[PDB]
């Protein structure tokens, strides 16, 4: 039908304009924040996707939990998710913020950042490689594009 | 600290930062905000090893 | 067959052989249903017809592997089949407050009832809890209970041994009956068919229903029981909606709006393509008084005691306060007046 | 043995009423701040049980040291730096009941 | 003495000014401004809670 | 004994720190109880529990002790002493580029002089041991949790407190916060019993 | 309007009607509150913040552990007030 | 026909400012040995139609300590104001002649300031409170030189008038005759955007995001726009003010194209400061423009008074 064309095309307009504009924000907890910062480094380059590291949660799209998760910053994390203006995502990196990583016996440490936010991508390593968070940010994007909000919505 | 065995008894960490830090508000009277951000920096802090 | 001996402490990470098959988990009931299972260590089945993405919220819900996404169609019984073939407890939620393009009321609320109950016995599912309205007449003025009394018989014929929920009005964080008078504000004044003075209503708490849920689910003897989830108060629409613009300090505004104005108003609110603000049943369904039904087991007997409404109302209005009254304790506003 | 800061359980009794005080006039603003969906008598309440708790003590140092872990408490509830998951903690609402009876229990599980 | 030549029950509580002049200075101390630099903050490291 | 694998063993600086140990024995006798020099050039003082802030100032000040950097402030947990608790300072010298290290012992509930008059960098150092061991230090001027939790209950570097804790975080939708819960994991770490049945070392054997 | 040793009478047991805890059948100027009226060192406690909220002095704890009865209350009000 | 040009002084100033963004990320990339937005189209063309329809798609937040009136009237001022500092540009003929227009110019940058003000008093966070009162002081430290500035090199113009500018310029550059003046003025234009070695009032590693840390989607994409249409505008002033052009009357597509390519310049420059030095310290801005420019700035308004008299080439009036 027509109907179901211009929304289509009105959903791939939408995911498109999402998946490549994200907009992570500057949360960094540990050694995967070193290499979140060779993402940005000029060899990878995540600003050449469109992926600028806004600050304040309220301008940001995604939240890259890099690092271990401590049970004194759990609170801190779930707020600052809440605070992002939805639609918003996380991506899990390094397997402390994954499943605890080395980490994950230990008193004040949270088994993943899984159990405080709902997670999107789970970027693997310790710390994965700049290519592996890249990789996982364009699987990201890749899963956005397979968004189809507005067809469900013709569909409800 | 070593017992004979095969494991460490008892391994405390001295962070360099971790005294650095504990002389930041010593080191920021009478600043601004903004010279609090360049003192912060200036210690060469990673809180990895000061929260051991 | 799928009979599982629980294990653990009751935790995150225990067993509690409770494996269960939400429909409609992806709504203001659904989250606390499935927390609930979560938390105990039950492998929780989601269907879900919308975007993965507003599934997002269940994922944290539960253990690793414990919290299970598959998509389902409510009009295709094969796909009903894979979600509950191998779950041992089926609780259906599926419920829309407005008639949509594709479903009406007589859709959601008597055909997908009876597939859920009749697939269910096709698959061996042991337990089965529905959730109808208090209100659910077959004569009743409003379509969304009428289709809810139809679909009420023709579980019980498909599914036999089905427990049966009638929740009266669920409150909560999420609720579209406590938020739903606090949004009144924005049009001006509170219309209420004689002033809400010729309507009684006693809503329940969301957590209350959810553990009720859950208490039937271990309770053995529920099986073929109806109940009827209802507050602990019974109030006037105006005395609720007052103490609602209590909290919230707000400045209340009753005027009376006769019955057929009222009508026509939720008709013109109806034509928004997305989720209508207010419809006609939901008019109806509003000025309609709450049945009392003594002769149903409710919360008490499931061993949650309900929650007073004065409690967790200062929960739900917050956010609707402006930045004047936002540190204000829940004690300053005084319970408004029940007709117990 | 050498006193931490009081020799007598009296001098001691003192200075957990004296946080008593300070707790029992900080729960109205610890409501009132932390925006909790609490009554005052509810907070005043669990300070209440919370000191009950450790009644049965008897050695003078151990009263002291709860003394001081108690005021530790309040300093950071006073400066929020506490939060409302800190706060609301006390009040175990997740957790569900544990039942203490031996049927009860025997029905559970394994747990002696 | 005192403030007025005829006082009455409502000027009688009141005292007469000071010798110099100076009023006593009040102790409505000033509240200053307890800024959290906190974890999210970019110059905070992400795990800093800064406290000023 | 000699060639690449072994270490080399410097006899000078054992001499020296032999001496210095004397030294200072015979300067505070009412403190110090007992003088150790490692077969690795390191020199140990014990010292009684109540000469933390004698015998410290003294290696600050003393003309032939400028100790007056704190390289390090710990505590060891020895649950088979009465004395469960064991405070290790650690000290540089740049006057003398050497080190030395003073040891006291604390019981569960008797406090420790606080060492921020004579080191201000005792303060989070000496904050740190309570949070994490439990030992309190008198005349601190500010005493509180510095690494656990806020609400953290419970001292984790005693060697009796269970690795994983006993309460574990996660967000329950139901209240809208984090939640603390009593800790259940999904696989138990396992613990391993490594110690071989046969003695290692015949110069540490204790008698029978 | 002067104080009278009445008016401080009738503030505190109105105070003491407030308090839960006191069962008004034993509640007297004289009854003791641990011995009659049933009440714990920390009730005693609350007591006496909530004395001291209605009539706007402080009472350091020395004082408190002596005040025990209602008149002993009155009394020691009547002396801070010097009524 | 008059609707059709603000709707042509408007909708190509948007463009601009959406196009602007993308070519200061790939400058600030090129400067940095990186690579601007890159996969977003060809050569990264697509990035600000992305980015803006991210932003009109995303929910707004509208905090709740904070006051909804001025929250919202806020990014609606910066924006308004921003598109109506164009209406008196001489390019080469004005949308509206003006006799003051440059007055105007000054009361409308004056009233922007409070767009700032009320986002940041509004939203009712520390933060953007501080952001407010660092846009504050930004303003009490710049408009003084500023207007003296404007003073000066205008009094060898006759008038405010913008377009007798092109007409003082026609055999040489004004900024061959005040160029003192002429870097005075172009520090006082970046502390006035809040822009280069300036940027306080957002404070992206100081302040998380300064006034604007509680705007999200629309209303922060309002003031992004009014804050690059400023940036252009003020570029643009500085072009006719000392960079002037020649206007064949016959011929005005050759001001346009020079006019527009030294607005451009100027622009680039401003993101090669950008990504050059690091931020001021906001009591070091006031006390640059105050002690260092404002003795300057009298000196040479006291020069420029008296050099027409001494040297007998007062400019006409009309
Ligand atoms: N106060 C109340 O709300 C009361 C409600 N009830 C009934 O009890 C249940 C409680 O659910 P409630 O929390 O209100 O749910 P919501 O109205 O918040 O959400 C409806 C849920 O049902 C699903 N659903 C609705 N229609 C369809 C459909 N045609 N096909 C597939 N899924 C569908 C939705 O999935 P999706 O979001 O993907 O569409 C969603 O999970 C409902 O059946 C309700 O009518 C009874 C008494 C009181
Ligand atoms: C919001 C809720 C906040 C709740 C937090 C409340 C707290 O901080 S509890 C910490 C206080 N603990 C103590 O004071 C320990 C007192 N120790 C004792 O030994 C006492 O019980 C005494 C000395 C026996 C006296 O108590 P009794 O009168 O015998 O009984
Ligand atoms: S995953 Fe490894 S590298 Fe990353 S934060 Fe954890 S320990 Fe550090």
């Amino acid at each position: 039908s027509r109907g179901e064309y211009v929304v289509a095309k009105l959903d791939d307009l939408v995911n498109w304009a999402r998946r490549s504009s994200l907009w992570p924000m500057t949360f960094g907890l540990a050694c995967c924040a070193v290499e979140m910062m060779h993402m940005a480094a000029p060899r990878y380059d995540m600003d050449r996707f469109g992926v600028v590291f806004r600050a304040s949660p309220r301008q940001s799209d995604v939240m890259i939990v890099a690092g271990t998760l401590t049970n004194k910053m759990a609170p801190a994390l779930r707020k600052v998710y809440d605070q992002m203006p939805e639609p918003r995502y996380v991506v899990s990196m390094g397997s402390c913020a994954n499943g605890g990583g080395y980490y994950h016996y230990s008193y004040s440490v949270v088994r993943g950042c899984d159990r405080i936010v709902p997670v999107d991508i789970y970027v693997p390593g310790c710390p994965p490689t700049a290519e592996a968070l890249l990789y996982g940010i364009l699987q990201l994007q890749r899963k956005i594009k397979r968004e189809k909000r507005l067809r469900i919505w013709y569909r409800r | 600290v070593s017992d004979g065995s095969s494991r460490p008894y008892r391994c405390k960490i001295k962070a360099p930062g971790f005294a650095h830090l504990a002389g930041l508000d010593k080191m920021s009277k009478g600043h601004m905000l903004a010279d609090v951000v360049a003192i912060i920096g200036t210690q060469d802090i990673v809180f990895g090893e000061v929260d051991r | 067959h799928h009979a599982l001996i629980p294990h653990g402490k009751g935790g995150r990470s225990s067993v509690s052989g409770i494996v269960a098959t939400v429909f409609g988990a992806t709504g203001f009931l659904g989250r606390y249903v499935v927390n609930h299972l979560g938390r105990m260590g039950s492998q929780v089945i989601v269907p879900y017809r919308c975007e993965p993405y507003d599934t997002m919220h269940l994922r944290p819900m539960g253990d690793l592997g414990q919290i299970i996404f598959m998509e389902w169609n409510g009009k295709d019984k094969d796909s009903i089949r894979k979600v509950v073939e191998h779950s041992n407890v089926v609780i259906n939620l599926v419920g829309r407050e407005w008639e949509t393009k594709n479903f009406d009321f007589e859709d959601v609320f008597v055909k997908i009832p009876h597939a859920i109950a009749q697939v269910s016995k096709e698959a061996g599912v042991e337990k089965l809890i529905h959730i109808s309205h208090l209100n659910a007449d077959i004569k009743s003025p409003s379509r969304y209970l009428r289709s809810k009394a139809v679909g009420e018989k023709e579980v019980r014929a498909a599914f036999p041994e089905a427990t049966i929920i009638k929740p009266s009005d669920i409150f909560g964080r999420e609720d579209r009956f406590l938020n739903y008078f606090a949004s009144m504000r924005w049009f001006g004044g509170v219309p209420l068919i004689s002033l809400g003075k010729e309507t009684v209503k006693q809503p329940v708490y969301i957590v209350d229903v959810s553990k009720g849920i859950i208490n039937a689910i271990k309770d053995p003897d529920a099986k073929g029981k109806t109940f009827a989830f209802v507050g602990p108060n019974r109030y006037l629409l105006f005395d609720l909606v007052q103490y609602i613009f209590a909290v919230a300090y707000r400045p209340f505004l009753p005027y009376p709006l006769p019955h057929f104005a009222y009508r026509w108003v939720g008709r013109l609110f109806e034509v928004s393509p997305f989720e209508p603000w207010t419809t006609r049943d939901k008019v109806e369904r509003v000025h309609m008084s709450d049945m009392t039904l003594p002769h149903l087991p409710g919360l008490e007997d499931l061993g949650i005691q309900a929650t007073p409404l004065e409690l967790k109302a200062i929960e739900v209005l917050r956010r609707h306060r402006t930045y004047r009254w936002l540190t204000s304790e829940m004690e300053d506003v005084k319970p408004a007046k029940t007709v117990n | 043995v050498k006193p931490i800061f009081s020799r007598d359980m009296n001098e001691a009794k003192r200075r957990v009423r004296e946080l008593y005080r300070a707790w029992y006039r900080e729960v109205p603003n610890t409501v009132h701040l932390f925006q909790l969906d609490i009554s005052v008598k509810q907070g005043r309440d669990k300070v209440r049980e919370m000191f009950m708790k450790n009644a049965h003590v008897t050695d003078p140092r151990v009263v002291d040291l709860l003394v001081i872990k108690g005021k530790m408490e309040l300093e950071e509830t006073i400066n929020v730096w506490k939060q409302r998951t800190h706060i609301m903690r006390f009040f175990h609402e997740t957790e569900a009941p544990r039942p203490t009876d031996f049927l009860s229990k025997f029905y559970v599980g394994h747990d002696p | 003495g005192g403030a007025v030549m005829y006082p009455t029950k409502e000027t009688a509580h009141w005292k007469p000014p000071p010798w110099n002049d100076v009023d006593p200075p009040k102790d409505t101390l000033v509240s200053n401004l307890t800024l959290n630099f906190g974890p999210q903050h970019p110059a905070a490291h992400g795990v800093l809670r800064l406290v000023m | 004994d000699t060639r690449p694998t072994i270490r080399p063993r410097n006899d000078v600086v054992h001499k020296q720190l032999s001496a210095f140990g004397q030294y200072v024995a015979e300067i505070l006798p009412k403190y110090v109880q007992q003088v150790q020099v490692s077969c690795f050039n390191e020199l140990e003082i014990f010292i009684h529990p109540d000469g933390v802030i004698p015998v410290l100032t003294f290696l600050r000040d003393h003309t032939n002790a400028q100790f007056k950097s704190l390289a390090d402030l710990t505590a060891v947990d020895v649950p088979t002493r009465q004395n469960r608790f064991e405070i290790v300072y650690n000290l540089l010298s740049l006057r003398f580029n050497s080190r030395i290290r003073v040891k006291t012992y604390t019981d569960e509930l008797t406090p420790i002089e606080s060492s921020v008059t004579v080191y201000k960098a005792a303060n989070w150092y000496e904050r740190e041991i309570w949070d994490m061991f439990g030992v309190f230090f008198a005349n601190h001027p500010d005493l509180r949790r510095i690494l656990t939790d806020y609400g953290f209950e419970g001292h984790p570097f005693r060697k009796d407190f269970p690795l994983s804790g006993y309460v574990e975080l996660r967000y329950d939708d139901e209240v809208k916060r984090v939640v603390a819960e009593p800790v259940e994991l999904a696989q138990e770490f396992r613990k391993f019993d490594l110690n071989s049945p046969w003695e290692a070392f015949p110069a540490y054997r204790q008698p029978p | 309007p002067p104080l009278t040793l009445e008016a401080i009478k009738d503030r505190v047991l109105y105070v003491l009607k407030l308090y839960d805890k006191i069962d008004p059948e034993k509640l007297s100027v004289n009854s003791h509150f641990m011995k009659d009226l049933g009440l714990d060192s920390l009730d005693q406690v609350e007591i006496i913040m909530a004395m001291e909220d209605e009539f706007g002095f402080e009472i350091p704890d020395i004082d408190a552990e002596k005040l025990m009865c209602p008149q002993e209350i009155v009394d020691y009000i009547a002396d801070k007030k010097d009524v | 026909m008059f609707m059709i040009n603000i709707l042509s002084l408007i909708i190509p100033i948007l463009l601009a400012v959406a196009f602007l963004t993308l070519v200061e990320r790939k400058v600030l990339g090129y400067m940095q040995l990186r690579k601007g937005p890159n996969v977003v189209g060809p050569y990264g063309l697509l990035q600000p139609i992305a980015d803006a329809l991210k932003l009109f798609t995303k929910e707004p937040l509208r905090p709740a300590t904070s006051s909804i009136s001025m929250f919202i009237i806020a990014p609606i001022l910066a924006l308004s104001l921003a598109l109506t500092m164009w209406v008196p540009l001489p390019m080469p003929y004005p949308l509206i002649n003006m006799n003051l227009g440059v007055l105007f110019m000054l009361a409308m940058s004056s009233l922007a300031v409070y767009s700032i003000l009320w986002s940041g008093w509004a939203s009712n966070s520390k933060y953007a409170l501080i952001g407010a009162l660092r846009a504050v002081a930004q303003t009490i430290s710049y408009e003084v030189t500023l207007a003296i500035i404007l003073l000066s090199v205008l009094l060898m113009n006759g008038s405010y008038t913008l377009s007798t500018l092109i007409t003082t310029q026609e055999h040489i550059w004004m900024i061959f005759t005040s160029w003192p003046l002429a870097m005075m003025w172009f520090i006082s234009t970046l502390a006035e955007t809040n822009r280069a070695p300036f940027d306080l009032t957002e404070g992206e590693s100081e302040l998380v995001s300064g006034f604007n840390v509680e705007y999200a989607a629309g209303p922060f994409a309002m003031f992004f726009m009014a804050e690059y249409a400023n940036i252009i505008m003020m570029n643009a002033f500085t072009a006719i003010l000392f960079l002037g052009a020649s206007h064949d009357p016959h011929t005005p597509e050759l001001y346009t194209i020079n006019f527009v390519l030294k607005t451009l310049a100027l622009t680039i420059t401003f993101l090669w400061i950008r990504a050059s030095y690091p931020r001021f310290r906001y009591d070091q801005l006031m006390h640059l423009l105050w002690k260092s420019f404002l003795p300057l700035t009298l000196a040479l308004c006291m020069w420029h008074i008296s050099l027409p008299i001494m040297t007998a080439s007062i400019p006409p009036q009309s």
